[PDB]
């Protein structure tokens, strides 16, 4: 939702994710992307424990 | 003994440190820092071109 | 620069958690800070941590003096007299904590 | 030792009481440091009234 | 350029002379009096600096 708010597409390649759109994504959007990636990793760890 | 459980808690706070690295503000700062550094990179590239 | 940012964030976070420890335990102020110095390292360089090298070893059972702590060694040997420091061999790799 | 450990010596706050036969203390009383360390001779009478 | 093999090894206890450097050894041994040179063991490899 935050990606399409700025008119950017969220490409889900797997654990890593990429944003495709016009020009470089804002630093806040990249921070959100990295936050989601790290949260997914920590969530997998929490699931297994 | 109190030192013992305090030390155990501090040791397990490595995950708290990781979550701190997962915070939105820290990630925004890190993305903005890499933003200036990459910006200098393509600035040099544009000067060369 | 990313290492410095992580170090700064680690120090910023550790102070509010270590200060109550300082208040309850001003005698441990060194080790706690040293322990924080270990955690501050953990964030900055990204190095791992060993909990067996950074855990307070206890020797004497806490006592109120009644009964007084009493120990008698019939077989006095330096390993039993003053204690000993033991080492680990992992496939020939020498380690200690 | 791989690199050893810099364990600074453990403080000695105790009272040390040495128990033994007089003959065993005929080879451990020559040292002047002995009479400086232990100076309280609790000799057990081998008889009672 | 090895930092450990090209770094000064400070020995002297700096003093103003009043009081002068006072060193007392109740227990005298060659490593304690003359100092020592230590070595490192890396999986069986002897190293010195």
């Amino acid at each position: 939702r935050e990606a399409q708010e700025a008119g950017f597409a969220l490409s889900t390649n797997g654990e890593r994710l990429e944003l495709t759109g016009p020009g470089p994504v804002p630093a806040e959007l990249s921070a959100r992307l990295e936050e989601v990636t790290l949260g997914s990793l920590a969530a997998s760890a929490e699931l297994e424990v | 003994i109190h030192l013992a459980e305090a030390v155990e808690g501090l040791l397990l706070e490595v995950n708290r440190l990781d979550e701190l690295f997962r915070q939105g503000s820290f990630l925004r700062e890190k993305t903005q820092l890499e933003a200036r550094f990459k910006e200098a990179r393509e600035q040099q590239l544009e000067a060369l071109r | 620069a990313l290492r410095r940012l992580r170090r700064d964030w680690a120090l910023h976070y550790l102070n509010n958690r270590f200060e109550p420890l300082f208040q309850r335990f001003p005698q441990a102020r060194a080790y706690l800070e040293a322990l924080r110095a270990r955690l501050a390292r953990y964030a900055e360089t990204g190095e791992p941590l060993d909990p067996a090298q950074w855990r307070p070893n206890l020797l004497t059972s806490s006592s109120s003096g009644t009964p007084p702590p009493i120990v008698y060694e019939p077989y006095a040997t330096a390993p039993r007299l003053f204690g000993r420091l033991d080492y680990l061999v992992d496939r020939g790799v020498w380690s200690t904590n | 030792a791989p690199a050893g450990l810099e364990v600074e010596p453990f403080p000695i706050q105790m009272q040390v009481i040495l128990v033994g036969t007089p003959e065993a203390f005929e080879g451990l009383e020559e040292d002047p440091a002995f009479s400086e360390l232990f100076r309280i001779r609790a000799e057990f009478s081998p008889t009672l009234p």
